[PDB]
RNA sequence: CGCGACCUCAGAUCAGACGUGGCGACCCGCUGAAUUUAAGCAUAUUAGUCAGCGGAGGAGAAGAAACUAACCAGGAUUCCCUCAGUAACGGCGAGUGAACAGGGAAGAGCCCAGCGCCGAAUCCCCGCCCCGCGGCGGGGCGCGGGACAUGUGGCGUACGGAA
RNA sequence: UAAGGCUAAAUACCGGCACGAGACCGAUAGUCAACAAGUACCGUAAGGGAAAGUUGAAAAGAACUUUGAAGAGAGAGUUCA
RNA sequence: ACCCACCCGACCCGUCUUGAAACACGGACCAAGGAGUCUAACACGUGCGCGAGUCGGGGGCUCGCACGAAAGCCGCCGUGG
RNA sequence: UGGAGCCGCCGCAGGUGCAGAUCUUGGUGGUAGUAGCAAAUAUUCAAACGAGAACUUUGAAGGCCGAAGUGGAGAAGGGUU
RNA sequence: CGACUCUUAGCGGUGGAUCACUCGGCUCGUGCGUCGAUGAAGAACGCAGCUAGCUGCGAGAAUUAAUGUGAAUUGCAGGACACAUUGAUCAUCGACACUUCGAACGCACUUGCGGCCCCGGGUUCCUCCCGGGGCUACGCCUGUCUGAGCGUCGCU
């Protein structure tokens, strides 16, 4: 998990916030692997990841990466999708197939938050008063 | 600030009524005179004419 | 009324358009009428003042009847200067008065061959209307 | 002493002018900024400072680049050619 | 604190909304603006109808609504089966297609079929090239009418 | 007395150069004239001077990159100065043969099932 | 100081011409607001960007 | 002279030579408190500097 | 004790490409208070809000059902009106609080892996010619290199598909 | 029919470029800022941050005489003033 | 209504306070600025329209808006409240 | 006096009426020609310049700092002094 | 009457209210929606005949070219130009140009030290010396060359 980065405990505040130890990340371990294999690889476009083991101490994934100026991408026309600019940074944006699962998003009853886009988007309608010229 | 309510909307017969009552009024020498229109020497206040 | 809905009609842009003027546009807002015997000649209403024009003061003290050249263009002070419209400061030395371009009506053009083509166009646009209208 | 007396003994000085924004705000010893953070890649802003935020935005300078690219994407990003000549 | 009788009534003004209010200033230029483009559209697809494709009749769910009907999605594909028009094709002839759509019973498909049917008769099908092939509608049904249809096609009336 | 850019144009490389030389040093003369308090006279040119510099220079460097371009006009690699500046981006776009290219499915699409121009109410 | 930088030194020189009062010939230009150059600064009275 | 402050001794010694025809013993540059590196120039003892002073213009 | 395959790894100012910072009104991902309210306060509330970090585009995100429903059934996403201050949550106090249906704005749907068939039928880079060249492309010709069977390309993807 | 993917449109826009308008403010107002303002000035620094519009239609901005070392006056003149 | 005279009357305002001329606080003087606003929700009263209905939004049709970001109309007139 | 715009009536609209807030910004008094211009011994005579000399300069005298200096040179800091 | 003080008015001061103006704001809307290693934003230092500030530009430095325009610019000078001529002056801006820091790039921030290729003086490749020019950031992809390994084999 995610210890709480302050100094001794001394989350200073109400006692709702107390907590240090016992608490967890939003985003997975496969989308922080993908997240660093993109940081790193600025040029490349993270396609997608994959497992291939664990320890105690580690996890191990496998990013698919894409050059996106490489002609053999550029002129296959059916990925050459990944080549648009909209496509950077997949990964730090919540977009590859692992990062999308923190969003918290699907069809149906079981989800209704990311009922416009997203988390943010659906808030951000809900707490708009609309004020209407006539009203 | 900008979200005052600024626009006023009208129930539609009332806004009709008022449009009836204007017309209504238009007919009636005294109340086009009254509202300054030298209206003196036209031939007949309900003025009409041809439709060239 | 004006109905291009690109156009202004506010005080402060105006002024501002106007007063904030660049020297080639200035040239267009110091026009001058042409004297009625011009106006019968070229069939054009008003031409752009020039550097040596002969021109009458129309409007203000130095209205009069005189037929003065014109001696310059301060289109920075919208204004230009005409041979005897002067008057003599403290000290004896003589000042030439500006008059504003449109107080004023030219008699004689100082014609270029630009000038001379400026007068065929407007003339040609003048008639043009006027079939049109006919 | 903890006043005047003690103003007697600014000889030597902390900040100098930095490279990056020109503030005399490079702190010597730290050798980092404290305006622009100058030895750090990114530039250093803050939200809370909407007011410093404004002191240099874009706007501000010379925009030298960016004031003839607003001029030539106006006209259309035309390249190599020539009005039709005299 | 309350006075006398009244609603206890709770409005939700305690998160900063102020920072969140949305103004409707806009809405007679917005109004205008898909109108404009609304018109252009139409001029684009140029006998076609302003509508769209035509859609097919469908009753709402619920117990309410239930009664009424309205304009679906798409046509079904055992109704394009039925009417015997390629679904593949029935897209480039302006002929709304969902196939998600289910069909329990048969009193809605046969009157979703009678619906493309008249459709398919009151069509004017142009020709790809001014050379006339196949399939393509006679120059009389063309030149008496190259019209666009106002409103929606072949509405549907509860 | 004017220098135009008229007439530079056409003229040879090392006359180009023997021109601005020349002028390189009237402008030399002077700026060692302002100092000596010279005259309002001398004290025009200089600014001539300088801009009839500038228009010989101008020529040269225009001549010189027109030249080159020509040099490279066919060539597939090519300095980064011919080359076309646009805009960051917009020298990322794809390549305006590339953008066109249909996968064979989808172009046995547009042959099987073109969109037909077709009216209703007849 | 008398151990400058040239850094420093450069800086120096062009606050130095800064200083210098405005031409008189500026007053009588056409749509003049200035009347003295207000940015003058004397050395035993503020004391640089320093 | 007044010279450029981006130059060099020997840009000067080799500038000096070039436009006035002329020999150099040593330059001495320093720089002004005004921006304007001044370069005081040595002739060689063949060539009189009132001379070349009244050639270049300044006397 | 060599020479040769490959595998895994280095080094090149190797040839040619890309990434780095900015802006930040709007947008996506994290992170995340406390004033405040509760007439005290600790859960709650303020608020997934300010500040913090990251990454974008002219919009972004979302999106072609592991959906709604329980009907005589609807049929991607987004937006508005309504649902509704409702169902629900809550020291059941303060307070908080959606969705489906219904009516509109718009409307558009698709592709792989796999399973299979097809002499890898595919791709990249070299070099020579003809056109075209200020968004490096077409056509031809090279026993000219390489990628690729640890799987490229055509057909095909649940609405069924192939033969 | 999940654990792979692409997709215009109606939607957003206190930053930018370029326009249009107002039952708004009218120089202690309206932006901090109508002006050489994020300027001068302060603070080691993060940062803080002003004041300040109006001769006249035209400069015609007071030649000349005189008192005074001069600033200042007295006459004269310009201006419809 | 300017000044002066005389007879009688007559403590300094603001404020909190049971009580202020107070040995209670604020107040040297003048100018300009300066504080019950707007939105939302409720309730009652009143005015108008229609009335077992009423409703207008939201949307749409009519224009380049000079006045219009109005005005008009809608099997949407009623999805719906 | 001033020198370019402004008002009556019927309606609508509001950033609509000041003596106070140890209110804000600007200005002005009484206090007042008052306090004050007292740390570290010290000045005087003649001349020059000059409109003008208690204070400048020169000369003469009388005094002080008394080489741990009120002298002669740097460092830092200033930035043209 | 005297001085002083108080009050009112006249005139003059002080002071800058009021009123009248407004090339500025504030708000609402429309369209477009474009920065950067081909060096951004930002900073620095420069550049005018007389120019300090603001602006404008970059050693071609209050700008060059081009195109449109068609006699100015103007505080004063000076000038140009034949304004029957690519032609003053503005505007546009497609060609050219763009000092130093800055993601900031040979390594350092002194503005200090370098390496490697070519050119001119210097030599007569004698390396020196001086000057000029071009390379010399990190990360990463596709290939290329040189390799490493008691990694897995084959042949000898
Ligand atoms: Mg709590
Ligand atoms: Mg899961
Ligand atoms: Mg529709
Ligand atoms: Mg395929
Ligand atoms: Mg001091
Ligand atoms: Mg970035
Ligand atoms: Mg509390
Ligand atoms: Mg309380
Ligand atoms: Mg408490
Ligand atoms: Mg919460
Ligand atoms: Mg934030
Ligand atoms: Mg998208
Ligand atoms: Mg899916
Ligand atoms: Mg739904
Ligand atoms: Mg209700
Ligand atoms: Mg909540
Ligand atoms: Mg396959
Ligand atoms: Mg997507
Ligand atoms: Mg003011
Ligand atoms: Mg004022
Ligand atoms: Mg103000
Ligand atoms: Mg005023
Ligand atoms: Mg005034
Ligand atoms: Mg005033
Ligand atoms: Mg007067
Ligand atoms: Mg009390
Ligand atoms: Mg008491
Ligand atoms: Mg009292
Ligand atoms: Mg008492
Ligand atoms: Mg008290
Ligand atoms: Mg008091
Ligand atoms: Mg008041
Ligand atoms: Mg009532
Ligand atoms: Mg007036
Ligand atoms: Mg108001
Ligand atoms: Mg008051
Ligand atoms: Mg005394
Ligand atoms: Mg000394
Ligand atoms: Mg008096
Ligand atoms: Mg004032
Ligand atoms: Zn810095």
């Amino acid at each position: 998990g995610r210890k709480r980065p302050v100094p001794k405990g001394a989350t200073y505040g109400k006692p709702v916030h107390h907590g240090v130890n016992q608490l967890k990340f939003a985003r997975s371990l496969q989308s922080v692997a993908e997240e660093r294999a993109g940081r790193h690889c600025g040029a490349l476009r993270v396609l997608n990841s994959y497992w291939v083991g664990e320890d105690s101490t580690y996890k191990f994934f496998e990013v698919i990466l894409i050059d996106p100026f490489h002609k053999a991408i550029r002129r296959n026309p059916d990925t050459q999708w990944i080549t648009k600019p909209v496509h950077k940074h997949r990964e730090m944006r919540g977009l590859t197939s692992a990062g999308r699962k923190s969003r918290g998003l699907g069809k149906g009853h079981k989800f209704h938050h990311t009922i416009g886009g997203s988390r943010r988007a659906a808030w951000r309608r809900r707490n708009t008063l609309q004020l209407h010229r006539y009203r | 600030k900008t979200w005052r309510r600024w626009h006023r909307r009208v129930n539609t017969t009332q806004k009709r009524y008022a449009i009836c009552s204007a017309l209504a009024a238009s007919a009636l020498p005294a109340l086009v005179m009254s509202k300054g229109h030298r209206i003196e020497e036209v031939p007949e206040l309900p003025l009409v004419v041809e439709d060239k | 009324m004006k109905f291009n809905p690109f156009v202004t009609s506010d005080r402060s842009k105006n002024r501002k358009r106007h007063f904030n003027a660049p020297s080639h546009i200035r040239r267009k807002i110091m026009s001058s009428p042409l004297s009625k015997e011009l106006r019968q000649k070229y069939n054009v209403r008003s031409m752009p003042i020039r550097k040596d024009d002969e021109v009458q003061v129309v409007r203000g003290h130095y209205k009069g009847q005189q037929i003065g050249k014109v001696v310059q263009v301060y289109r920075k002070k919208y204004v230009i200067y005409i041979e005897r419209v002067q008057r003599e400061k403290a000290n004896g030395t003589t000042v030439h008065v500006g008059i504003h371009p449109s107080k004023v009506v030219i008699t004689r053009l100082k014609l270029d061959k630009d000038r001379k083509k400026i007068l065929e166009r407007k003339a040609k646009s003048r008639q043009v209307g006027k079939e049109k209208g006919k | 002493t903890k006043g005047t007396s003690s103003f007697g003994k600014r000889r030597n000085k902390t900040h100098t002018l930095c490279r990056r924004c020109g503030s005399k705000a490079y702190h010597l010893q730290k050798s980092t900024c404290g305006k622009c953070g100058y030895p750090a890649k990114r530039k250093r802003k803050y939200n809370w400072s909407a007011k410093a935020k404004r002191r240099n935005t874009t706007g501000t300078g010379r925009m030298r680049h960016l004031k003839i690219v607003y001029r030539r994407f106006r006209h259309g990003f035309r390249e190599g050619t020539t009005p039709k000549p005299k | 604190a309350p006075s006398r009788n009244g609603m206890i009534l709770k409005p939700h003004f305690h998160k900063d909304w102020q920072r969140r209010v949305a103004t409707w200033f806009n809405q007679p230029a917005r109004k205008i603006r898909r109108r404009k483009a609304r018109q252009a559209r139409a001029r684009r697809i140029a006998p076609r109808p302003a509508s769209g494709p035509l859609r097919p009749i469908v009753r709402c769910p619920t117990v309410r609504y239930h009664t009424k009907v309205r304009a679906g999605r798409g046509f079904s594909l055992e109704e394009l089966r039925v009417a015997g028009i390629h679904k593949k094709v029935a897209r480039t002839i302006g002929i709304s297609v969902d196939p998600r759509r289910r069909n329990k019973s048969t009193e809605s498909l046969q009157a979703n079929v009678q619906r493309l049917k008249e459709y398919r008769s009151k069509l004017v099908l142009f020709p790809r090239k001014p050379s006339a092939p196949k399939k393509g509608d006679s120059s009389a049904e063309e030149l008496k009418l190259a019209t666009q249809l106002t409103g929606p096609v072949m509405p549907i009336r509860n | 007395a004017k220098i135009k850019a008229r007439d530079l144009r056409g003229k040879k490389k090392e006359e180009l150069l023997k021109q601005l030389d020349d002028l390189k040093v009237e402008l030399s003369q002077l700026r060692v004239a302002k100092v000596t308090g010279g005259a309002a006279s001398k004290l025009s040119k200089i600014r001539v001077v300088r801009k009839s510099i500038a228009r010989v220079l101008t020529v040269i460097n225009q001549t010189q990159k027109e030249n080159l371009r020509k040099f490279y006009k066919g060539k597939k690699y090519k300095p980064l100065d011919l080359r076309p500046k646009k805009t960051r981006a917009m020298r990322r776009r794809l390549n305006k043969h590339e953008e066109s290219l249909k996968t064979k499915k989808q172009q046995r699409k547009e042959r099987l099932y073109p969109l037909r121009k077709y009216a209703v109410k007849a | 100081s008398s151990h400058k930088t040239f850094r420093i030194k450069r800086f120096l020189a062009k606050k130095q011409k800064q200083n210098r009062p405005i031409p008189q010939w500026i007053r009588m230009k056409t749509g003049n607001k200035i009347r003295y150059n207000s940015k003058r600064r004397h050395w035993r009275r503020t004391k640089l960007g320093l | 002279f007044i010279v450029d402050v981006k130059a060099n001794k020997h840009q000067i010694k080799q500038a000096v030579k070039k436009l006035y025809d002329i020999d150099v013993a040593k330059v001495n540059t320093l720089i002004r408190p005004d921006g304007e590196k001044k370069a005081y120039v040595r002739l060689a003892p063949d060539y009189d500097a009132l001379d070349v002073a009244n050639k270049i213009g300044i006397i």
